[PDB]
């Protein structure tokens, strides 16, 4: 029976906790006899695992841990808001999208940081914004600040509410292990209900309050002269108007005559000639088919009415001979671990993040967005990196998973079970797949760069030389240039005009051409593929060795997180399932770099641009990918020190930020391997010499000072690495793209 | 007031991030009403 | 754009059939029941309770949705 | 400019003589491996038993002090 | 239980009747989760800065000081927010104030009663009986006057007219 | 409160026969054996019973409403709102604001009913389904006190499709409820 089962007062909210700093673990309540407590106060506050053996309890925390964050999004979107409606020049860009670089952050004139105040537009000057908000309120529909202002108003009571929600939910009425452990129901609801429902009232939002007023703004009407939303609500004939058939009502709707609102639910495709952007009628019906579908899909497991699904029958009867018992114990250990479920989510949390960062590009779906050329490239580096991160994160609780929460007398010969005794297969089948694609995908840029050295230029592999021609993906733009009216019949253009068709220019400026791939895209995808695998051998070799290996028999012994077993073996440094996460978060790094960088060069050499009067369009940096791109000499001098210029000559400027930051972000990746390179015993020893140097003063602390940890200095090193290079290509990126755009 | 509450406000971090605080609002005030100061005047 | 019929007779048909339809084959498929009386009727439906009656109307209705919208598509409904 | 980058290369002689004196007169000893003559000058580690001694060698010295005299030089 | 107040809602658990002008009224569950008492203590402010609210709104209609500009209670407000009055007037509610914390605090620690700041000056309330009907007497006139400040402010906006000049 | 009339033994559907629900206890008023679909076995027969009242009440009173309303009309309204009857004048008083208001203070009396049906579950409130205490002149305090449960009951049931009818004969008609 699906119920709900709380516990009431389970906590008392008293702060008797708060001055008892490790109290939620055994081990740290003690006290600091050294500095490590204080580490590890930090790396275990929120290992509830780790805190009590109590499932109820640790899902009790989950859940408030959730409100919290929830809470702190919504305060976070509120300041966004309010920010837009009180710091911004929002009704400025509204007037004139176009000319006016999009801000809404100011800075105080203390140090001479004044200069950060540019001159974006519209008689503001502020810091230039590169995250979509202004795009995100022209296409919700808002025209005002006071609009932004109840935005923000509503954010912040969401906010409160969250808050308030988790403090009732952990302290007031807690819910118990039964009723957490409802899978088919948490499923149901949030199908239908949070996705379904949410996508439905967008689409409601979308047909009642944005189309209209996103009409008038294209027709040219000033947001100040375009009524309120709530008149198009009541006023049918004012929307009767704009679109034809809501003098129709709903009863095509209830009749099933839904050709009847083809003026507003339209399968067009293609950008909006004006704005650059979907169509926001496409995007209305986008959403009302996935509110139907989700819905739909939301109605297809058991909950108390006997109709529905059992996950438990369908994994167990999925099975055969090559499996063995199939998905048997599956269900059982997704609804007793939250390690499992959380490396399942977060690596579909993380591909779904790439997949946006690639889909929100080639179809821009926002108003203007597609010309504000700072806007895409961060956004779509943005969310690459999160995906990286989400990705490498799965593989990590994957391994934590595999460490704690596994028990081989529930999984037998079931497909975890097969997977760990057929894991050297699969790691030197990947091993081998790596270094065959590491060889055939970088010594052709080697190849490539020797041969241009020694001046064989016609033994290169480039378009004017032996080609590597990326025909099956050639093959499939032309499918989708084609697909309008003969495999879409109903479509009248391209889902993305990068596949192929004509150039969509917004101002005198691409908003999207054809994205056209020869032997440097060739190359290069090969590339994202080696890396992709290297990543994945890490990540995976660590997850599969977690528990024993031939090494080390007992490992899970040693735990998820552990330095080494010593310099035996042969040296057994970095021999967990961490440390592996560790090297795969380097090599993650390297993957989207590389991807961003392919993105950056290739956008602005061949798709990004003014177009004359000629129809002709000039390029950023006009044709450089195709012949440059196809050695590393090319990338060193064509992308890195050519497009470096503008970050390296904004000092004075209100790009002087973005210098300094390029500067403070290569200090701290040097920095970074300070950690990386060294070793505790050499820092242990020069604390020792410090603290004689103390001593001899007659005082020393209490908490002994102490280097740290192996895993705590690899886990700052690495964290220093990544701020640091992410940091670099971060100003590097902006510098470049708001000085050229 | 509640002397749990004091004690965590007494916490480590929180002292820390306070008095920082509080130095940082120093220099920059110093520096809003007295800006420029390369030298010590004589 | 498809065309999309109005309300008709032949309309009705085939959302009427479609909803019995999936009630009998709701009869035939639906491997639990819910815990609960039974609407009144003897034989075949005999256990035919509510949730299984709501849910064989609520596919008939997605099934009738779907073979009125095609069949207007192809021309034979209109 | 002169006098800023003189005080940098002081800055790296100081450091890279650091290294390479801690190193040489902790090579027989120091608390965390007060028996250090007996492993040697080039032994890998103690171990992760007094808390990690990863890099605790007279030459393990050196490695770093020629980062930091790579640094310096250049 | 069911609720004095409301026959069809339960008697809300933590409103027993002790305090004044308690009829059982809570049906959104504000005790349930927040301490009656700070609660109590929110009530009496608002309905004291209310009382005196509606005062000031009258007594500014029928008469405003020599060497104060004329004008509606409304406007009085963006008036003496840049004359400067306004921003004196909020120093001092926040100096009074900031002794309100501690009176706070001390009512959580069960040292002081809601709304009670020991404010007799002319000593009306000496005696009990006279005392509870006089505590009786500021609840009931502190939730009118919360209602009827914002009816005069609202009729303000909407009228744009005083309210002794409205009734007429 | 007959147990002929109502209660345990009367059975609407012969070939059927009463159901097996809580409601069918025979404690129920308004109890004619009625539920074919057997939705009483899967919703809470409280829920249902205030339903069912609010339903007979806002029917009860929407009745009448219109029948007053096409016999006397309150002198300056059929000059304010204009002269269209039934839903014409709902959209009539719409525009003047009438119905704003009115809807305003019904919502903030249903918080209230909101309350009330939130305690049956939360705090496990005995209060009966459909009953606010409003007894102002002394009806139910005596003998024909459940003999008015049933006919507070039948004659909702009877008004909800009385105003059915009503309203579609004035969507066809254009006629008020007295033709
Ligand atoms: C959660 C996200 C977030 C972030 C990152 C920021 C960031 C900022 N806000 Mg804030 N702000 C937020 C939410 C956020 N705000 C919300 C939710 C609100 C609504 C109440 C505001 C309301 C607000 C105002 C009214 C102002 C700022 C200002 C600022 C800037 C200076 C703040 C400062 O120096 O405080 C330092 C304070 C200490 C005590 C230290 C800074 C860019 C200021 C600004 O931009 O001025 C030009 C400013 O005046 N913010
Ligand atoms: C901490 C990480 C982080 C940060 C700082 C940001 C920051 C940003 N995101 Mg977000 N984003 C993140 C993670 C993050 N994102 C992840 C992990 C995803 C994948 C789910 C997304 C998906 C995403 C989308 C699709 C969009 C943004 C956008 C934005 C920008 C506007 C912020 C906003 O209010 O958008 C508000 C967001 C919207 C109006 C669009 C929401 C549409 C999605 C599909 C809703 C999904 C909700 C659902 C409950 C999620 C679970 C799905 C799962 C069950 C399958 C801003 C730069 C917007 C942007 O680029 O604007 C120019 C934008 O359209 N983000
Ligand atoms: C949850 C979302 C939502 C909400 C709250 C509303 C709300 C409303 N719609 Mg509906 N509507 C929605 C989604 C929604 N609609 C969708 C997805 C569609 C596309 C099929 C429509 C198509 C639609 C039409 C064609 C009409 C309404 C109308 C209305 C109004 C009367 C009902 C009301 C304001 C009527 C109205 O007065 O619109 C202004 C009207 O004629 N809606
Ligand atoms: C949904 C997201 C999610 C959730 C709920 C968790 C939850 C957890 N993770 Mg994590 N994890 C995630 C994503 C997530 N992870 C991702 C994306 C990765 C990949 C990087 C990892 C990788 C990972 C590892 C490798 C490990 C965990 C561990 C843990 C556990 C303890 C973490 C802890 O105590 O942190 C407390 C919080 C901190 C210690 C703060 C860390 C923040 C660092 C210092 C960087 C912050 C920089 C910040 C952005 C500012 C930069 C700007 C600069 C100028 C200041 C906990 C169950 C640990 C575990 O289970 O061990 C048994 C563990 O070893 N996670
Ligand atoms: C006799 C009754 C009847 C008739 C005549 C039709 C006729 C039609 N229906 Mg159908 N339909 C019916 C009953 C009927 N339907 C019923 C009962 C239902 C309810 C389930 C539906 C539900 C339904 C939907 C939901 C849709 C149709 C559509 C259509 C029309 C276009 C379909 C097409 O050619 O797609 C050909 C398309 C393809 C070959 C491409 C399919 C690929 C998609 C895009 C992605 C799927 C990939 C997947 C994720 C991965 C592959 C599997 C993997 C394991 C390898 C067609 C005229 C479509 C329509 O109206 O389009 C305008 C439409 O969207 N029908
Ligand atoms: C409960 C349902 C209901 C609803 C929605 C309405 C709605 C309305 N009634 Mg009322 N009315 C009701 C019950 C209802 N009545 C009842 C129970 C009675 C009998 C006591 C009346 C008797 C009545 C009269 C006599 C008049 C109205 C009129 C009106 C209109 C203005 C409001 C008013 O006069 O008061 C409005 C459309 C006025 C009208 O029709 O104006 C043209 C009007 O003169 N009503
Ligand atoms: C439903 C809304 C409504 C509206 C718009 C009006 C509007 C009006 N009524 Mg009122 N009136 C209403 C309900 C309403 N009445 C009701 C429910 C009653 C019955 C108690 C009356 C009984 C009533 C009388 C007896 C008189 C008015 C009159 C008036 C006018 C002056 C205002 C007033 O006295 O009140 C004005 C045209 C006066 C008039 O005739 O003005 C033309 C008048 O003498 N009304
Ligand atoms: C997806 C590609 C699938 C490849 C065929 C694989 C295939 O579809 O097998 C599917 C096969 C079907 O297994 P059963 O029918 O026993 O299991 C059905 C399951 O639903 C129950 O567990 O399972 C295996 O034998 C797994 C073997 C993996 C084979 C390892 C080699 C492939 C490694 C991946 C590298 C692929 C590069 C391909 C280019
Ligand atoms: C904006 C602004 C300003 C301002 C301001 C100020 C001071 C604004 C103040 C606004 C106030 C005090 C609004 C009060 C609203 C009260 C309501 C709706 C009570 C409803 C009670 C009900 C329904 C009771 C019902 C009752 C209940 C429950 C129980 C008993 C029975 C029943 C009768 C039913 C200025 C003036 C400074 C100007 C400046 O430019 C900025
Ligand atoms: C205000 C307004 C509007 C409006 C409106 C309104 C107020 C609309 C109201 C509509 C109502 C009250 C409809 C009632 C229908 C009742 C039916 C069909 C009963 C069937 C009973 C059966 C089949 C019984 C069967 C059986 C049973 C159970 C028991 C006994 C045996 C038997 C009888 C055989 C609009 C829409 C015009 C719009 C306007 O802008 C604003
Ligand atoms: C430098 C270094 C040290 C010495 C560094 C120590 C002990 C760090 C202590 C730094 C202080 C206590 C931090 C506070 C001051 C910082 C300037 C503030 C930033 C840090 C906070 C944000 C946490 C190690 O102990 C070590 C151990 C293992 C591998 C590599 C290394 C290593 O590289
Ligand atoms: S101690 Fe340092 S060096 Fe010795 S094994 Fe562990 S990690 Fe490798």
């Amino acid at each position: 029976k699906v119920s709900i089962t709380v516990d009431k007062d389970p906590v008392a909210t008293s702060f008797e906790k708060w001055a008892q700093p490790g109290h939620f673990s055994r081990t740290l309540a003690k006290g600091p006899k050294t500095t490590t407590w204080i580490w590890n106060l930090h790396a275990d506050a929120h290992d509830f695992d780790s805190h009590t053996s109590s499932l109820e309890d640790i899902s009790r925390k989950i859940f408030s841990a959730h409100f919290g964050q929830l809470s702190i999004i919504f305060l976070w979107l509120s300041g966004m808001y309010f920010h837009g409606a009180r710091f911004s020049n929002y009704s400025a860009w509204l007037s004139n999208p176009t000319a006016v670089k999009p801000s809404a952050q100011v800075v105080w004139p203390i140090v001479g940081q004044e200069v950060l105040n540019g001159d974006v537009g519209g008689g503001f000057q502020g810091v230039q914004i590169t995250s979509g908000f202004f795009q995100i309120w022209r296409a919700s529909g808002i025209t005002s600040e006071v609009e932004l202002y109840w935005c923000a108003l509503a954010g912040l009571l969401m906010s409160g509410l969250m808050i308030f929600a988790g403090w009732f939910h952990y302290h007031k009425a807690a819910p118990k292990l039964e009723w957490f452990q409802n899978a088919e129901s948490m499923l149901n609801h949030h199908l239908s209900g949070l996705l379904g429902l949410g996508c439905l009232s967008w689409a409601g939002h979308q047909i009642h309050v944005s189309l209209p007023i996103n009409k008038l703004l294209d027709a040219g009407v000033a947001p100040q002269e375009i009524p309120l939303p709530h008149e198009f609500l009541v006023n049918r004939d004012l929307m009767a108007q704009l679109y034809p058939s809501f003098s129709k009502g709903l009863v095509p709707f209830f009749t099933l005559n839904w050709s009847e609102y083809s003026d507003f639910l339209t399968f067009k495709g293609g950008l909006n000639p004006v704005t650059g952007g979907l169509w926001l009628s496409d995007t209305a019906h986008h959403h009302l088919a996935l509110a139907v579908l989700f819905i739909v899909a939301g109605h297809m497991y058991r909950t108390n009415w006997g109709i529905g699904h059992s996950m438990k029958e369908i994994l167990e009867a999925h099975k055969g001979p090559f499996t063995g018992e199939g998905h048997k114990g599956l269900y059982e250990v997704l609804i007793t671990s939250w390690h499992a479920q959380l490396s399942i989510n977060l690596a579909m949390l993380g591909s779904l993040s790439i997949i946006i960062a690639h889909h929100m590009y080639a179809m821009p779906p926002y108003p203007y967005i597609a010309t504000d050329y700072p806007t895409q490239l961060s956004l779509f580096t943005h969310h690459m990196w999160i995906g990286g991160f989400c990705v490498c994160g799965a593989a990590a609780h994957a391994g934590i998973f595999m460490v704690r929460d596994y028990n081989p007398a529930q999984n037998y010969n079931n497909l975890l079970d097969r997977v760990i005794r057929h894991r050297d297969a699969i790691i030197s089948h990947l091993n081998w797949i790596c270094i065959f694609l590491g060889f055939h995908s970088f010594g052709l840029y080697i190849h490539n760069d020797t041969m241009r050295a020694l001046g064989r230029t016609q033994d290169m592999f480039s378009d004017t030389a032996i080609q590597l021609k990326p025909v099956f993906a050639q093959w499939v733009q032309n499918i989708h240039t084609v697909a309008p009216g003969n495999t879409t019949p109903n479509a009248l253009a391209t889902a993305s005009y990068a596949f192929g068709g004509n150039v969509v220019s917004v101002g005198n400026k691409v908003a999207m051409m054809p994205i056209s791939l020869g032997t440097a895209d060739f190359m290069v995808h090969h590339i994202h593929a080696f890396t992709i695998h290297v990543t994945v051998l890490i990540l995976l070799k660590g997850v599969l060795f977690s528990r024993n290996s031939r090494l080390i028999p007992d490992k899970a012994n040693l735990g998820f997180r552990f330095p080494c077993d010593g310099p035996g073996r042969g040296g057994t440094c970095q021999s967990s399932a961490w440390d592996s996460v560790f090297l795969g978060l380097f090599w993650m790094y390297n993957c989207i770099s590389v991807v961003i960088f392919h993105f950056s060069w290739k956008m602005q050499s061949d798709v990004w641009g003014t177009v004359q009067a000629d129809n002709t369009v000039t390029h950023i940096t006009g044709g450089n990918f195709a012949q440059s791109a196809i050695t590393i000499n090319g990338w060193l001098r064509d992308f890195l020190w050519a497009q470096a210029s503008q970050v390296i000559q904004s000092y004075g400027s209100s790009l002087s930020a973005y210098g300094l930051i390029f500067l403070g972000a290569h200090f701290i990746w040097a920095f970074s391997l300070m950690f990386l390179f060294s070793g505790r015993g050499y820092w242990q020893e020069l604390i020792e010499s410090v603290v004689w140097a103390h001593n001899k003063l007659n005082f020393a602390p209490a908490i002994q000072p102490r280097a740290l940890s192996i895993t705590q200095g690899r886990a700052v090193g690495l964290a220093h690495y990544l701020l640091g290079g992410i940091g670099t290509t971060w100003a590097f990126f902006l510098a470049r793209i708001i000085s050229v755009g | 007031m509640d002397s749990n509450f004091l004690k965590y406000l007494s916490t480590a971090p929180v002292l820390l991030t306070v008095w920082l605080s509080f130095t940082a609002g120093l220099v920059i005030e110093a520096n809003r009403f007295f800006p420029d100061m390369l030298y010590f005047p004589m | 754009v498809p065309q999309t019929a109005a309300w008709s007779a032949k309309t009705c048909s085939v959302m009427v059939i479609s909803n019995l339809l999936c009630i009998v084959a709701g009869r035939y498929v639906i491997q639990v029941k819910g815990s609960g009386p039974s609407l009144p009727l003897t034989g075949s439906f005999s256990n035919f309770g509510l949730p299984e009656l709501l849910a064989t109307t609520s596919l008939g209705h997605i099934v009738g949705s779907g073979a009125i919208l095609g069949l207007s598509y192809v021309g034979l409904l209109s | 400019g002169d006098f800023l980058v003189h005080h940098a290369i002081a800055l790296g002689l100081h450091t890279t003589a650091l290294i390479l004196v801690k190193g040489a007169l902790d090579a027989r000893g120091s608390k965390l491996m007060p028996d250090k003559k007996d492993f040697g000058y080039s032994f890998p580690c103690d171990g992760p038993g007094r808390g990690g001694t990863c890099d605790i060698s007279a030459w393990d010295a050196f490695y770093l002090s020629m980062f930091w005299m790579l640094n310096t030089i250049g | 239980d069911f609720s004095a107040a409301v026959p069809f809602l339960k008697r809300p658990s933590n409103l027993d009747g002790t305090l004044a002008g308690d009829v059982g009224f809570d049906p959104l569950g504000f005790s349930d989760v927040f301490d009656l008492r700070v609660l109590r203590e929110a009530e009496l402010k608002h309905g004291r800065f209310a009382m005196l609210a509606v005062l000031g709104f009258l007594v500014q209609e029928v008469y405003t000081f020599p060497f104060f500009p004329k004008m509606a209670p409304v406007d009085a407000h963006d008036y003496f927010v840049t004359q400067g009055g306004g921003s004196q007037i909020i120093f001092w509610i926040s100096f009074v104030e900031i002794f309100g914390v501690v009176a706070l605090f001390e009512l959580i620690q069960g040292k002081r009663d809601a709304g009670d700041f020991a404010f007799d000056p002319l000593g009306l309330g000496k005696d009990e009986a006279t005392l509870a009907r006089y505590k009786v007497a500021e609840i009931k006139h502190a939730r009118l006057a919360m209602i009827a400040i914002g009816g005069f402010i609202h009729q303000f906006w909407v009228t744009k007219q005083t309210v002794l000049e409205q009734l007429g | 409160g007959a147990g002929k009339l109502q209660g345990e033994g009367v059975t609407a559907i012969p070939f059927a026969g009463r159901p097996k629900t809580p409601a069918f206890d025979g404690t129920w008023a308004g109890d004619t054996g009625f539920d074919p679909l057997t939705i009483s076995a899967w919703l809470d027969i409280r829920f249902l019973r205030e339903a069912e009242l609010k339903h007979c009440r806002v029917a009860m009173l929407a009745a009448a409403g219109a029948i007053a309303q096409d016999a006397f009309t309150f002198p300056g309204t059929v000059e304010t709102f204009g002269t269209g009857k039934m839903t014409a004048l709902h959209d009539a008083a719409v525009k003047t604001g009438t119905m704003g208001q009115m809807l305003v203070w019904i919502g903030f009396a249903e918080i209230f009913s909101t309350a009330a049906i939130l305690q049956w579950y939360t705090d496990g409130s005995t209060r009966k389904p459909g009953d606010f205490g409003f007894d102002p002149l002394g009806f139910s305090k005596g003998k024909d006190a459940a003999r008015l449960e049933l006919c507070e009951l039948k004659n909702g049931r009877l008004a909800m499709i009385a105003i059915g009818g009503m309203i579609h004969h004035y969507l066809i008609t254009g006629k008020g409820p007295l033709e």
